[PDB]
Parts: C-alpha cells; sequence; structure tokens
C-alpha cells in the first residue's frame, strides 16, 4: 500500500502563481505513476498533469499547458507542480494520484491510489 | 623492459608487441557512482493490450522488444514474497523488516521515451500465466547456435504444457532468429536478471518455474570462478589449500584478479552473479576469457582427477599449454596418489595406531600428504621432469575416453597422454 | 578459513567460492509445528458425476486434477482394514484399539475452494473398481521420460485387464503428456502416499493391487539410504560394522546426516517413507543428491562385491572419485579376501580346531577378519597404494560386464579397472 | 609454410627452442600458508652433470 498527502494549496490572487506538493508514504521503492487531478464545484474529476516514474515523460491537459509544470524527487518521494498564471476557472480541489507501473495515464481509472485532496481557490 | 642488443653490430633493438587494453570492470565499482540500477520501460499501454500485442506479434515474425518488456512488467508486477531475514547488497537495502518484496523492488522503474504494433482480443488472463515463462525461456533458447541444443524450446514448450495442456509454441520455425535479438535490449536482460535474482531468494514460490530460461543469467560470463569451485570440489581440498597449488605466474595473476575483496562473490543472494545482464559490468572479471590459464589448468587437473564436466570444457587460445599441463600433472598426481584415507568411526574405542618403528629408510618415495612444499621438493628430486609413473597415471586417466569434441581439454588431454 | 598470501609480493588473497544454501528438511521437524497433514479436496459434486467427469475427460486430452482428486476420494472412501496392533507415527495415533482404519484416516480432510468439466452417463459402479487403479498407475507411469520404460502403462493396462477383461486405456497416445502434470498437484501426491502407506500395513487386502503405481512413492528421493541397505546386505556385515569402513570425510558427514535419531527411519510403518509426496519435506535428507559420495562409494563397493543393481547406478557429479574409489577398493578387497568361512553344524560333536603351532612367521599377509583397524595398517604397509592383487581383483570383478549405460558406476568401474 | 627459406636450420632452431621451453616448466611456488616456502637443497654434490640447463 501507499499513502499520498497533498500540500501547498490555499487561496491566491487572480493571476498569481502557486505550487502544490504531494508526499508519498508506505512503499516508495516501487514502480508508481504520479498524476494530478482536480474537481470543480459541480464538475466531474478531470485530468490536470502526470509524470512517469523515471521523471522524463510528462503530459498536461489542454486547459493548463504552458502554465503548469510537474516534477518529482523520488529520493524524497514527492512530486511538485507549479501553477503559474492562475485563473478562477482553476478553482477546484486538487488530488494527487498514483498508479503502479512505468507510465502516466490521462484518465482517472488508470490510477490506484488517491490523496484526500487540497482546495485551491482563485 | 630490459635493454636488448644485436651482437653482430651492437645495434640496439626494441622488441615490442601490439597492445590491447581490454580492461576489467568489477561490480562494486559500479555502485560507488550510482546507488541504484534503472529499468527503462513504457507504462502507457494496458496489460490486455500488450497480451495481444505480443501474442499476435509472436505468431508472426514482427514483435517489439519494447512491447515484451512493457508486457513483462505488468505481467510480473503483482508477484511477491515474504522475507524471513533482511536482504541488502552493495549498499542497497532492498528489503526492510518483515515487509514483502516484489520482483521489481530490485531495480528502479524509469520511463522509456512508440511502436505502433497490432492488437488482439479473446486473449484472457489465462495467457498471462505462461507468456512470461515463454518470453523468459526464449532468452535461454536464443543464446546457443547449435541446432539440437537450441531444442531447449522443447523444454520451455514442455514446462508451459505443464501450466496449460494445450500450449504450442506461438512462433514460426524462422523464429529461431526472432528472440536472438532480445538479448541485446538492456532492459530485457535487466528483467531476466531481476526474475532470477528474485526467485533465487524465494525458492519454493508457485511461480518459481519462471526461473527456467533465466537461470543462464546467474554467473553469466563467470566460468573461471565455477572452475575454481569445481576444482575445490573434485580435489576435496580447501580453497586456501588449492590456492597454494598454483605454480604458474599467469594463474597467480588471474587468481589475484578474481579474488578482489569487495565484490560479494561469497554472498548467497547478491547482485554479483548478474553483473552482466544488470549492466554492472561490461567486461566480467571472472570469465574464462580474462582467466584462460586458470580455466585450462583447473579444468585439466579436474579431468585428470576423474572429472566429467571437464571432458567437454573448451581449450582457450594463446596460453602456455606446456607449463600449465605439467603443473596440472603434478597436482593431479599428488591428489591421486595421496588418498589420505583415515579412520573416522570406531567401536571399542580402538583407532588405527601407526607404527613408527619402520626405519629401513624407505626414501625416494613420494610425500605422504598433499603439501605443495614437499611435492615441489620431490619433483625437484625428479629433475623437474614428470616421472613415468606420473605420465602412466595420466594415460590411465585419459584413456577409455570416448565421444570427445574438438578444441576441448578432454581431447587435448587424451591426445597428450594417451600414447 | 586460513590466511593465504602471494609469495611474490606478500599480497593477501581471499580464495572464495559461490555459495548455495540448499538446506535439508527432516520429516520430524514438520510435525512439531503441525500435528496433522491436510488433504485439500472438493466434496461438492457426486460420485457418479465424477465418474463420467474423469472418464470422458480421460478419453480426451482435457481433465481436471481437482476432479480426479475429488473422484479418487469418494472412489476410495469406503475402503477399510482392521488393525491387529496399534498404529502411531510422529505423535499421531492414527489407529486406536481394535477399531478399523480407513485410507483417509492418515490425513485430515479440508475443503478446496469450480472446474466446469463435462459429464457422462451409462458409467456404472463397475468402473469405480479400476478407475482409481488407473489414475494411481499413471502417477508411476508419468514420472519417467524413457520411451520404453514408460511402457509400464502396459502393466497398468494389464493389471486392470485382470479386474475387467475388456479394459483398454482410455487415454490418447498424446496422453503421455496428460498425467505428467498430475505429479505437481500436492493433494494428488497426498492421495497416492496415503494409498501406499495404507496398503503397506494392510498387505493382503483384496484391493492391494492398487499399490501398483503408488509403490514409487515409498522412499521417493531416498536412494542413498537404500544404498546403505544394499551395502549392508551385499557385504553381509552389520550396520555398525559397515559404518566403521567409512574412510572419507564427505561420506562421514553424509552418514551423520542420514542417521539423525528422531526421523523413524527404522519403523516398519511410518510417515517417513512418504516425506516428499505428503509434503513433510521439500528437500529430502536421504537422496543421492544430498549424499553423493555415499551413493558413489557404497554403490561402487557393492559392484566390486558382485552386485547387479550397481551395474546401472548413476555416477554423481562433483565428488572425489579418486579417494572414494580407493576406499571402495580397500573395502571390497577386504570383504572379498576375507570370506570368513566357519563351520556351522557338526555331527559327532566334532568342530574345526584351528592349529596354533604355525610359527614360521607368515607375515606380510593380509589380515584375517574384516576389522578396519587392521586393514588400514596393512594398507599402510602397502604405502597407501593399492597392491597389484587389489587392482587385479577389481579387474576380475568389472571385466565380463556387458551392456553398460553411460554415466553409470558400472561403466565407470569397468573403464577404471579393466585395462 | 613459406617458400624459399632454410627449412633445416630454422627447424633445428625451433627444435632447440621448443625443447628448452618444454623441459624447463620452471614451476615455482606462488602462495604460502604458514609462511613456509619451498627451500631448495644445495647439499646435492654427486655432480649430476651432462643434464640440460
Amino acid at each position: 500500500q501507499v499513502q499520498l498527502v497533498e500540500s501547498g494549496g490555499g487561496l491566491v490572487q487572480a493571476g498569481g502563481s502557486l505550487t502544490l506538493s504531494c508526499v508519498a508514504s508506505g512503499r516508495p521503492f516501487r514502480n508508481y505513476r504520479l498524476g494530478w487531478f482536480r474537481q470543480a464545484p459541480g464538475k466531474e474529476r478531470e485530468f490536470v498533469a502526470a509524470i512517469n516514474w523515471g521523471g522524463v515523460i510528462t503530459n498536461y491537459a489542454d486547459s493548463v499547458k504552458g502554465r503548469f509544470t510537474i516534477s518529482r524527487d523520488d529520493a524524497k518521494n514527492t512530486v511538485y507542480l507549479q501553477m503559474n498564471s492562475l485563473k478562477p476557472e482553476e478553482t477546484a480541489v486538487y488530488y494527487c494520484a498514483a498508479f503502479d507501473s512505468t507510465g502516466s495515464p490521462i484518465v482517472r481509472d488508470n490510477y490506484e491510489y488517491w490523496g484526500q485532496g487540497t482546495q485551491v481557490t482563485v | 623492459s630490459v635493454t636488448v642488443k644485436r651482437i653482430i653490430d651492437n645495434t640496439v633493438i626494441v622488441p615490442k608487441l601490439p597492445a590491447n587494453e581490454d580492461p576489467v570492470e568489477y561490480p562494486a565499482d559500479y555502485f560507488r557512482k550510482s546507488k541504484e540500477i534503472p529499468l527503462y520501460i513504457n507504462t502507457t499501454k494496458s496489460l490486455s493490450d500488450l497480451r495481444g500485442y505480443v501474442y499476435q506479434g509472436l505468431k508472426s515474425g514482427n514483435v517489439s522488444i519494447i512491447h515484451v518488456n512493457s508486457y513483462l512488467y505488468g505481467a510480473l508486477k503483482d508477484i511477491r514474497g515474504k522475507l524471513d531475514k533482511d536482504w541488502s547488497s552493495f549498499g542497497i537495502n532492498i528489503g526492510k523488516a518483515g515487509d514483502t518484496i516484489g520482483i521489481f523492488d530490485l531495480v528502479s522503474l524509469k520511463a522509456l521515451d512508440l511502436p505502433d504494433g497490432v492488437s488482439d482480443a479473446s486473449r484472457t488472463s489465462a495467457d498471462d500465466k505462461w507468456l512470461p515463462l515463454y518470453l523468459l525461456g526464449l532468452y535461454r533458447v536464443g543464446r546457443t547456435q547449435m541446432p539440437e541444443y537450441r531444442k531447449k524450446l522443447m523444454d520451455g514448450l514442455t514446462n508451459q504444457c505443464k501450466m496449460i495442456n494445450e500450449q504450442f509454441e506461438p512462433l514460426v520455425p524462422e523464429g529461431r532468429d526472432i528472440f536472438d535479438v532480445w538479448g541485446n535490449d538492456s532492459n530485457y536482460t535487466k528483467i531476466v536478471a531481476a526474475v532470477d535474482m528474485f526467485f533465487h531468494m524465494f525458492k519454493k514460490h508457485e511461480c518459481a518455474s519462471f526461473r527456467y530460461g533465466t537461470i543462464v543469467s546467474r554467473f553469466k560470463d563467470c566460468a573461471a570462478l565455477a572452475t575454481f569451485g569445481h576444482l575445490c570440489k573434485i580435489t576435496g581440498m580447501s580453497t586456501e589449500d588449492v590456492t597454494t597449488w598454483i605454480l604458474n605466474r599467469e594463474v597467480a595473476d588471474e587468481m589475484v584478479q578474481m579474488m578482489l575483496p569487495g565484490q560479494e562473490i561469497d554472498k548467497a543472494d547478491s547482485y554479483m552473479p548478474y553483473l552482466i545482464d544488470f549492466g554492472l559490468s561490461s567486461k566480467s572479471p571472472y570469465s574464462s576469457v580474462k582467466n584462460p590459464a586458470f580455466h585450462f589448468w583447473g579444468q585439466l587437473t579436474a579431468l585428470l582427477l576423474r572429472s566429467t564436466r571437464a571432458r567437454n570444457a573448451r581449450q582457450p587460445d594463446d596460453i602456455e599449454y606446456t607449463s600449465l599441463t605439467t603443473a596440472g600433472l603434478l597436482y593431479a598426481y599428488a591428489v591421486g596418489s595421496s588418498a589420505d584415507l583415515a579412520q573416522q568411526f570406531c567401536v571399542g574405542d580402538n583407532k588405527y595406531t601407526p607404527d613408527d618403528s619402520t626405519g629401513g629408510l624407505t626414501t625416494n618415495a613420494p610425500p605422504q600428504g598433499r603439501d605443495v612444499v614437499e611435492w615441489l621438493g620431490w619433483f625437484e628430486d625428479q629433475n623437474r621432469k614428470p616421472t613415468p609413473d606420473m605420465m602412466q597415471y595420466a594415460k590411465r586417466a585419459v584413456m577409455s575416453l570416448q565421444g570427445l569434441r574438438e578444441k576441448t581439454i578432454g581431447k587435448y588431454a587424451k591426445s597428450e597422454f594417451d600414447k
């Protein structure tokens, strides 16, 4: 098993930057995909960004390309994600997810582990 | 390097030969740079997609090694075992406490940065059972170019027939060339080495049969070490005693080369036996290519001491066959004459009491034990020429050998002493 | 472990070899954890359903081992015997007083937690008679890969033809691969072992013929022990006397390994002979794989003492053939020369009276009995080298041997002494 | 085998060389245990002459 803790959320000014982090506990010494999701008020959980295990392959949703950046330090077993140029459309609860393999899916049914999530209001 | 002159005109000459580096890479010199070995793999496509990818790819001549790696991952990802005791190797504590360890805890997962391929349905999870066993077996099958020894595909076919009765090889006969390339993908070798290393610790796993095909990865390119074990077993002497019976300078340098003190060559479960497929070393230090005189000497001595494995051991190139053979003759003759039979169990607390009142001076007789210090002296009393009883002994050992292959030390010894 | 240095530069070397655990599991170490062995079986479907299940499954290539286990249960469940005396083994009192004991009293019944299969009618209770005998016989048939020795299926076919004249094997020729997998189901082996263990106690049961096919389960993977019995029979010496004639350190360690004092190896009817199929042990302590030097030594000595079984006993790998062979030569020569003929019955109360007035000092002659303490001394008087009468004796024993298989101690001894 | 060379003298030279290397194995102890090495005996004075080097 693996536990994920999201940290770094809050409110920010319309147009401001922010960087969420997700800390993994349990078994970090094994293949596990890392992706960020979000869910807005009355909106189904959608994909935001993902990163493979090695830390070379990544992908972003169209709504956030250019702005957001994803990264991971598996030594400290975490995964940061810069969120520059925020917008009130960016307001949602952001979840950190893991699915054990060697890649990063674009769906929410590909993951196996989920955090509790952090609120982000803009 | 000493000065040499031509005596007819005092002209100085510099005899020099072409040089070849061919350095040696030890496993522990890899881990002081990187504290982990990566496995490059693609985790994009799904498992049931890869099943038809490599099944329909196997049925034809086209298949992507990236797809059999990415399929072998998720096809072997949920396999586990419980450690009785801790497991650490070269500063890598793979297993902590009582926590279970999987087959890919040994390596670190990285992302490969694609092959279009072709898919297939109707392929259930009943093929996830043996398709890894198959793909792993073809690594062992595809390393030998002999036509009938490559018929280990019949034993992979059989071992999978045990899993599912109606299993027949999903590869064309031309397939004898399909899996020969798989051994060149570093990640596939990093898979088979992790499978064998895992199933060596967890020995009675229900999926331990998977070790078939990966067992050729253990101590790959490490023959000379196995000849040291075979000699220390056939002679019956300790490693330190056999180490003294080395009388050749080359075998001395090679024996110093193999026995460097920080390579975990004595640990039961370690990363050392898989230093080639894991990529810990590109030129093994324990091969019969970097230790030729040791391979020839130990294998020949074993053969003279009634060995069976040595009958087909291959004779290396560019070594001192004469000095090495004489050394093996004195060693094998010493071990042969000195059976060293000694009473082990007694009944009425009566043991063999040797008689010391034998004073007729039975000199000019070979030594009584297996000490090198005495057999070198007796051999000096023989003017450093093998006695006719030694040559006759070797003839007795090598005669009645039949079905000998060319370029083997069996045919060499037979052609040397049997006349 | 003693310090070894290279004399050219005082450099310290550490000669070390790869290590292999391969531990040994004794049967009595299994029963101190669990006081009973379970048999996992499925009791859902009915008997007459399983009869067609395994008959129609047998006629084709598809059959479920779960169905032949579940069928063998109810097909053998109502078989019994009356104990003359109590029966207990490893703290398990299987039989109490005069009460009858069935074939599954030995194990405990658990539930297996399914194969869809296919059914058949018109199959009466006249097939319950021999279908167990068949399915049990295929366990013995399906353990040998030799083409003509696997034709014990003709003797199972015959033994069932005795039960019903019109019995012909309900298995396709490809079936040579069908029952080879049955030996991998732990519960099937726990069935055959219970059948053989039961029919060993109840010897003249009307269904004792069922033991055919299960007899290969008794002392399976326990060859070295049988070589100790064969040596103690061929030599004619007691077990304690033969135990003294062990002159090799390896045979000493192995002989100590087999004779651990709490494994019921001497009980007539015990759980010990079936420690492999019952799952009491995964690595037998009495096999010729963990006792190689004992197998080679005892088998070779027997062969030199006019044995017939040893002519085909196989020669293990990685042992001291030289020292072991010399030991077997001195032992077999001692037993051969010392016939120890002694008068047994007399008529007029006249016995052979030996003459003690022989004082010409007939020294330099071999000892008179079979005591090790004297033959080691005489052998020392022979400079620990076999005399030409010993080598000639061995040549006399191994010559005129014909039809010898390769890798057998018969061809080994013949190739060693016959020249 | 090349053409137009002195097969006789060359063969005799190779015979003396190969015989020298063949007879003189030059076996020498390399590793010791209790710091005991082979000590050659110099008290051999029966004059074993007419023997190869």
